[PDB]
């Protein structure tokens, strides 16, 4: 017990952007200063110019991981191993929180690049983000809140089948606790979707495949 | 290659 709370606290504490704040910005409600819309080459050039005048995303997941109960007690090389293979899956998982059917938030919510502008670029740049919009559209259909996402990301990182782990015994017992807590939290937070946990298991495998497809498309640069 | 980035963030509080 008290594991879902401490994992949810580490998530709210270590992640600057969450689904609550993202949906508030995307709503265009409690602010008369909406994010800057990147929807063409000119607006993209405007945004790119101010950026020159992600390590933060990976650092946020690292601090969140070592704040998961038991993760700091692991061997240092296992903590590196668990983070090295699971960071991209967690990034793409939480990336759904800032995405809608028409675009995504960028730069801590200060910008919004439209989905159509991304798929209008020439090959192979228009193929980088569209697979993530496809995952996010079906992942957001599950209607997970930040309490669910915190436990979902924790199960992505703490898995004892990562290549090269040493203390595989403790990592599998730690995953057993996270998964058991995720299963019980899912039916308590989303009771009318009783197969939500099997659905999430398939999404974790989709993320592994989406990350593998991301590395291939990245190397063609 | 990001093992460098994550190992630095692991040793951030010190």
């Amino acid at each position: 017990k008290s594991l879902a709370k401490r994992i949810y606290e580490a998530y709210l504490k270590n992640f600057n952007m969450n689904k609550v704040k993202a949906r508030v910005i995307l709503s265009g409600k409690a602010s008369n200063n909406p994010p800057f819309v990147i929807h063409d080459m000119e607006t993209l050039c405007m945004a790119e110019k101010t950026l020159v005048a992600s390590v933060e995303t990976v650092t946020e997941l690292t601090e969140f991981a070592k704040a998961i109960p038991g993760f700091a007690n692991l061997d240092l090389n296992d903590q590196v191993t668990l983070l090295k293979y699971g960071v991209y899956e967690a990034i793409f998982a939480m990336l759904s929180s800032v995405m809608n059917k028409d675009g995504m938030l960028v730069a801590y919510g200060n910008g919004f690049i439209t989905r159509e502008f991304l798929k209008s670029l020439r090959k192979p740049f228009c193929d980088i983000m569209e697979p993530k919009f496809d995952f996010a559209m079906k992942f957001n259909a599950l209607e997970l809140d930040d309490s669910d996402i915190s436990l979902f990301v924790a199960a992505i990182i703490c898995c004892g089948d990562r290549p090269g782990l040493l203390n595989v015994g403790h990592i599998e017992k730690m995953q057993e606790g996270i998964v058991h807590v995720l299963r019980l939290h899912l039916q308590s937070n989303h009771p009318d979707d009783i197969f939500l946990f099997p659905k999430l298991l398939q999404k974790m495998a989709d993320l592994r495949q989406l990350v593998t497809e991301h590395a291939q498309l990245v190397q063609i640069i | 290659g990001l093992e460098a980035i994550i190992r630095k963030a692991l040793m951030g509080k010190y």
